[PDB]
RNA sequence: GAUGUCGGCUCAUCACAUCCUGGGGCUGAAGUAGGUCCCAAGGGUAUGGCUGUUCGCCAUUUAAAGUGGUACGCGAGCUGGGUUUAGAACGUCGUGAGACAGUUCGGUCCCUAUCUGCCGUGGGCGCUGGAGAACUGAGGGGGGCUGCUCCUAGUACGAGAGGACCGGAGUGGACGCAUCACUGGUGUUCGGGUUGUCAUGCCAAUGGCACUGCCCGGUAGCUAAAUGCGGAAGAGAUAAGUGCUGAAAGCAUCUAAGCACGAAACUUGCCCCGAGAUGAGUUCUCCCUGACCCUUUAAGGGUCCUGAAGGAACGUUGAAGACGACGACGUUGAUAGGCCGGGUGUGUAAGCGCAGCGAUGCGUUGAGCUAACCGGUACUAAUGAACCGUGAGGCUUAACCUU
RNA sequence: AAUUCCUUGUCGGGUAAGUUCCGACCUGCACGAAUGGCGUAAUGAUGGCCAGGCUGUCUCCACCCGAGACUCAGUGAAAUU
RNA sequence: CACAGGUGGUCAGGUAGAGAAUACCAAGGCGCUUGAGAGAACUCGGGUGAAGGAACUAGGCAAAAUGGUGCCGUAACUUC
RNA sequence: AGGACCGAACCGACUAAUGUUGAAAAAUUAGCGGAUGACUUGUGGCUGGGGGUGAAAGGCCAAUCAAACCGGGAGAUAGCU
RNA sequence: CCCGGCGAGGGGAGUGAAAAAGAACCUGAAACCGUGUACGUACAAGCAGUGGGAGCACGCUUAGGCGUGUGACUGCGUACC
């Protein structure tokens, strides 16, 4: 993410154990991400059962950061972890459909409201 | 019109009804006593004269003196003088506080001391901290090489390092006014704004089109 | 690192011209002390713009 | 960096720059007056005034808490039965910068350093 | 005597609670999105010091889910909709650092009286 | 008398034969996408791995994955893995000592800058009477990159699928800049906790000390991991080229004469440094109208009286900054400390009462204590002078005063 | 291979990797049975490889504190020439 | 050299601790002589660090982190 | 009992950070190792330069080592700068 | 006889032919750091020298481009072994 090799958590219905920055997307010549940025994940780990396999290189979005996520009211949302939704790199949105944990209301579209099943918050 | 020197005082995250706040820095806009004036016979540019903001004149010299008693008195700091942007005033005080930024929403800003000190490496300059461990040794900071050989003979003009730095400006440039707040005189400019806090600043308007 | 030649007197004498030392540039005139006024600044006996206040 | 703040910093860490202003706010508040160094005298004197505020009055329980602030048997002593009634009245300014002069064998400007309002002298020069 | 600092005052939007540490709140808000009528609330604690100016927040610890999560909600914008302040427990402390990337405790942790 | 090497990193920079957008020609290019292709140095021009390796192999980024150079750039830069690697051993060879443009393992890597450059900054003197004040531009760089999709636009063109540029719009990335409210960091001028021992005769409590003992909070500053933000309408000189009108060559033909048009580059505009620029500067404002003796006299030398406007030391000190210069400013004062209201911190002051075996809680007490900030408050220290600047300051043409 | 001209060997495996590491293979440089070989517990400040605590080494660097530099005072070298 | 270097014998006080680790400490020794100010680069020592966790480098690289005491619980291999 | 151990004191110095015109002719702090032994080590003793001495690097012999230093040969020779 | 510690160091007064013989005393260079005067340096720059030389002090300018010392400025120009 903020640094390269890095593992950082799962964060579908769709894959287990922990997955690995090989490079940020939406830009160039950096290599360090922000806040609310776009990255690029391959699958370290996870079973190969599930839909989420060793070593798919896919597509990425942010959806905790143990920093914090923000932009509008400029007020951060903070987790336990850093953490990073899959996207299908083919057809792109939430590859998984729940997660007990929420999203940040800072950073929140389609991609966020996919990934929950809490009703008193926006699915 | 004019270039209007504020203060830099306080500086507020401020609420919209787009359900953003905006990081600014909040400028005490003053009142404005004109000056002798110069005319476009004189260094021959048509430019207007101002006194924004005053001083106790214990220290004050007649030869500045004579300039604000022809004109309106104010026993001034000094004299600041501008060429037009968006209009001129009254030849002796037209008053003017948070009214001029609100037929331009654009700053532009004059380059002000920037009250950093050096700032210069690791701040504005493309230099790093060098590795430290594995033995390196009376080299953690410094660039080691800036040139190249007897091929350019010499160092480049382009490649510059200094130990320190005096009086730099440059500017933002082109940067929105967010608001101006009638009744408190507040001016309201978005985000970053050359100076440190408790620092005097020129505030111009647009000069760019 | 190192030298080339033996320096000139013109030399050292020049880079000296902006180097040297310097004091308190002079003092004034007294009025009120048991010593010579420093210039604005209090004596050891005290009396600069009224009474004993400075005693050490 | 140094920027829109005042006040010094001195040449002291923390352990040490407590342990120098222990023994000179005792020799201060005992003597009435000291001479020290222009740097050192502003920061005695911002040291001191906080410690004064507290021990304006005479009543014990300021007394007590000024014992509980600074452990000296000797500040809380001369302070609340000479000095007490002395600073009473005041709402601030319990000491003042007199520039004495520079240092001697340097060029340091220094001063003597006295509080508002004095009951005591020792007037030796400065060795 | 108060003079400048004081249109920082006269700008502020009258919602604020006036405040001492570890009170309870239910924060309601708004999803944001820009600006959207979809609504949304968080309770639990207020893990910091409301006392800011003109940009005063709320530092809620939602202390609900099995990884908790901390949410800032900013009291002079639209987004948040009312601010109810509830009881005050005990803390012993101002602000309880440990929470903003860990779940636990409450906003009453034994007594916090004189 | 040798300049100290590889690979990687620091740090770059210059040549454009341009990786790319941009203007333009052609196509065996229908339109579109490409190939072809001139013009053009301005700007942007990514990262991990295994190995002592370049290259290798593999994964990825961006619209994009360039060309070429630098004592095989740069060791008066970094490492020091490797090297004939000096030890050793492997692989090898000799009787051996000992050897390797074969190999592997850890292991020193020096120098305060004389002259020379690069960036920043000051002192001395001339700015033409002085002094203070505002100020113009001879000259030189920075931003100059670049995606996305809506509309433009299903339209020219085609057999059908299909099918463009600019312009308008919001918006991302780098590069450059400034900033500290927001969000993290720190905050040795601030509160409180807490392990241990030593102390205040003793208790309760408190403090010295162990890296600020350790720990967590913290005003104000600063700061990038956060923030705001340039990338410009217009002006001219063009390139290649599209031309007109038209010759060499009765015509034909950007071109040869002539004249419309013709790009981020170029001279700029926008920004920023700038009058020593002897091309010595313009323009505003202010102020000095006493005297005699002597010589080289657009003039200087001495002396009485006498030095204005202003300056400088000096003083506390800065939001300006290595030092200066720059700046607030000295009782006319918020410069710096106390102190108080506040933007604004902390966590319940020592003692005493009460319940309890007591730690401790609870009532006393939403307590007590507090730094830089913003505003106040002179409460506290910046005396009064002397001093550097003098009595109206060139020749000569043009303008004006008789002139 | 502490060894391999070619070769980052051929092939499986961990992986963004994969010269090294583990497993197998041999088109085997010049490996190869006292320059000794296979195999092994324990040990070496020993060599390589792996994953996790943790950490400013770095990503990408900020701030605080002290001693030189720099400030004020004192004394006052040198590589070289 | 007032120099942080090296050097054997005898004697053996406290608290907390597994101990001659280690904080402070009794008796005792003793301030290793620039100083004071500032808080530019930078050089060394010391404090602190978001998110990551070596990803920097031939190489995890000191400092940071690990440590102690009662009690549960405990692998391949083995010369048991 | 033990050329045993985790680990001091006591002694060293594989590696890290520094020093590298140093406080010190490798010491400091820190990872690290021996300590009932092939240790650590005082006192006293003993070998002299192509010669000693080496759990072996031609290592070490006055913080030194393919050969110390000094008096004679000696104005070695220098084909060379 | 003067300054100062009780010091370091010198002067003046007086001695002698001589103290420009003052105790390290013989007369006395050069390197070595500073003073004093003359003249030169604020539009300027390369082996630092020569060629031409404003000027200024001094020389009845020898009145005759000049003499002594210095030198704005500038032609031209690469140390010695």
């Amino acid at each position: 993410m903020i640094q390269e090799q890095t593992m950082l958590n799962v964060a579908d219905n769709s894959g287990a154990r922990r997955v690995m920055c090989i490079k940020v997307l939406g830009g160039s010549h950096r290599r360090y991400a922000g806040v609310g940025d776009i990255i690029k994940i391959t699958i370290k780990e996870a079973i190969p059962r599930g839909k989420v396999k060793k070593g798919d290189v896919l597509k990425a979005v942010v959806v905790r950061t143990k920093k914090g996520v923000r932009r509008p009211d400029g007020s951060v949302i903070r987790f336990d972890g850093n953490a990073c939704v899959l996207l299908n790199n083919n057809s792109e949105q939430p590859i998984g459909t729940r997660i007990f944990g929420p999203v940040t209301r800072e950073l929140r579209s389609e991609k966020f409201m996919k990934i929950i099943s809490l009703a008193p918050e926006v699915l | 019109m004019i270039g209007l020197v504020g203060k830099k005082v306080g500086m507020t995250r401020i609420f919209t009804e787009d359900g953003v706040s905006i990081p600014v820095t909040v400028i005490e806009v003053e009142a404005n006593r004109v000056t002798q004036v110069k005319d476009l016979a004189n260094d021959g540019y048509r430019a207007i004269q101002v006194t924004t903001g005053a001083k106790k004149a214990n220290r004050v010299t007649k030869p500045e003196a004579g300039h604000f008693a022809k004109a309106g008195v104010e026993a001034g700091r000094g004299l600041w003088e501008f060429r037009l942007a968006e209009g001129e005033e009254f030849t002796v005080g037209q008053s003017i506080s948070v009214e001029l930024f609100a037929d331009v929403k654009k700053v532009d800003v004059t380059g002000t001391s920037k009250g950093k000190g050096f700032a210069g490496t690791v701040k504005r300059w493309n230099f790093r901290t060098q590795d430290a461990t594995h033995g390196n040794s009376l080299s953690h900071r410094v660039p080691g090489s800036i040139g190249q050989n007897q091929t350019p003979g010499k160092v480049f003009k382009g490649k510059k390092m200094a130990g320190q730095m005096g009086n730099e400006r440059v500017t933002v440039q082109s940067l929105d006014v967010v608001r101006v707040d009638a009744e408190r005189n507040l001016l309201l400019v978005k985000g970053a704004v050359p100076g440190a806090t408790g620092s005097d600043l020129i505030v111009k308007p647009a000069v760019k089109a | 690192a190192v030298q080339q030649n033996k320096p000139t007197r013109s030399k050292r004498g020049m880079r000296r011209s902006h180097d040297a030392l310097t004091a308190v540039t002079s003092l004034s005139v007294d009025k009120t002390s048991g010593e010579k006024h420093l210039r604005h600044h209090i004596t050891a006996d005290g009396y600069y713009r009224g009474r004993k206040v400075i005693a050490k | 960096m140094r920027h829109r703040k005042s006040g010094r910093q001195l040449n002291r860490n923390s352990s040490h720059r407590q342990a120098m202003f222990r023994n000179m706010a005792g020799s201060l508040v005992r003597h009435e007056i000291i001479k020290t160094t222009l740097p050192k005298a502003k920061e005695l004197r911002r040291v001191v005034e906080p410690l004064i505020t507290l021990a304006k009055t005479d009543s014990v329980a300021n007394r007590r808490l000024a014992f509980a602030r600074t452990r000296d048997n000797e500040i809380v002593a001369k302070l609340f039965n000479e000095l007490g009634p002395r600073f009473a009245s005041r709402a601030g300014g319990y000491t003042r910068i007199l520039k004495c002069g520079f240092r001697a064998g340097d060029n340091a400007p220094m001063a003597y350093i006295e509080l508002v309002d004095r009951s005591e002298k020792a007037e030796a020069a400065a060795e | 005597s108060n003079i400048i600092k004081q249109l920082e005052q006269e700008q502020m939007k009258q919602d604020v609670p006036s405040f001492r540490p570890g009170d309870t709140v239910e924060v309601k808000v708004w999803v944001v999105e820009g600006s959207k009528k979809r609504l949304q609330a968080f309770e639990g604690v207020v893990i910091a010091i409301r006392n800011r100016g003109l940009h005063s927040a709320f530092t809620v610890r939602k202390i609900s889910n099995g990884e908790g999560v901390e949410r800032v909600f900013q009291t002079h914008s639209p987004v948040v909709d009312s601010i109810s302040v509830k009881r005050r427990g005990a803390v012993r402390k101002a602000k309880l650092y440990y929470l903003r990337e860990r779940t636990g405790k409450a906003a009453r942790i034994k007594e916090r009286l004189n």
